């Protein structure tokens, strides 16, 4: 929690994705944890994010709605 | 006893509603995969 600020704070973004992949190489050798929120294609919730199981929950329900009006 | 007038469940029993031309085309039976819901 104190690196993904600072990582950001010195580079003036906001989002921890659009950083420079020279800065995002840095915190992979100090912290190899990051390596699914940083190195995944399709993850099942959103990285990085705060309403990130708010958006899950809101995502099915509206698969089961285009379930219903198809059927 | 009791009297009353009774008609049969029978399975022919149909009902027949009627569409309008476009019903269908309708913004909630036509959903996106990503709403702004």
């Amino acid at each position: 929690a104190t690196a993904l600020t600072e990582a950001c704070a010195a580079e003036r973004v906001v989002r921890p994705h659009q950083l420079s992949p020279a800065g995002q190489a840095e915190l992979l050798l100090r912290f190899p944890a990051l390596e699914v929120p940083l190195r995944h294609p399709r993850p099942v919730l959103p990285p990085f994010d705060i309403a990130a199981e708010v958006a899950f929950t809101a995502r099915i329900h509206l698969a089961c709605l285009r379930a219903l009006g198809q059927a | 006893w009791e009297h009353r007038r009774f008609i049969v469940a029978d399975s022919r029993n149909f009902i027949t509603p009627e569409f309008p031309r476009d019903f269908w085309m309708s913004p909630v039976f036509n959903l996106p995969r990503e709403t702004a819901a």
